[PDB]
């Protein structure tokens, strides 16, 4: 009942799980819709500049 | 640049449009003169001197 701590490496894997999605998702997804060659950076240079 | 007659007007990573439109940090405008024969070896992509 005490202790949920990180000494408990069974409640440390359900925080695996958790972050592990969370990374997947959040993290994958959306640093991956930022930019690519260099030059595109954002949109695709529709007005700003091309 | 209409006091003047332009006889090249080439923009690289930009369009003549947006060069008078965008706006940005710092516009940097340097000019000499040059004849219109060695027009060729004023390129960034070329072994003139």
């Amino acid at each position: 009942q005490t202790g949920f701590t990180t000494t408990n490496e069974a409640f440390q894997k359900v925080q695996d799980a958790v972050n592990n999605n969370a990374q997947a998702l959040s993290k994958l997804a959306s640093e991956l819709s930022n930019t690519f060659g260099a030059i595109s950076a954002s949109i695709g240079d529709i007005i700003q500049r091309l | 640049l209409s006091l003047f007659s332009v006889n090249d007007f080439t923009c690289s990573q930009i369009s003549p449009a947006a060069i008078a439109s965008n706006c940005y940090s710092s516009l940097i405008l340097d000019y000499f003169s040059y004849p219109l024969s060695m027009k060729s070896d004023l390129s960034v992509s070329s072994a003139g001197p």
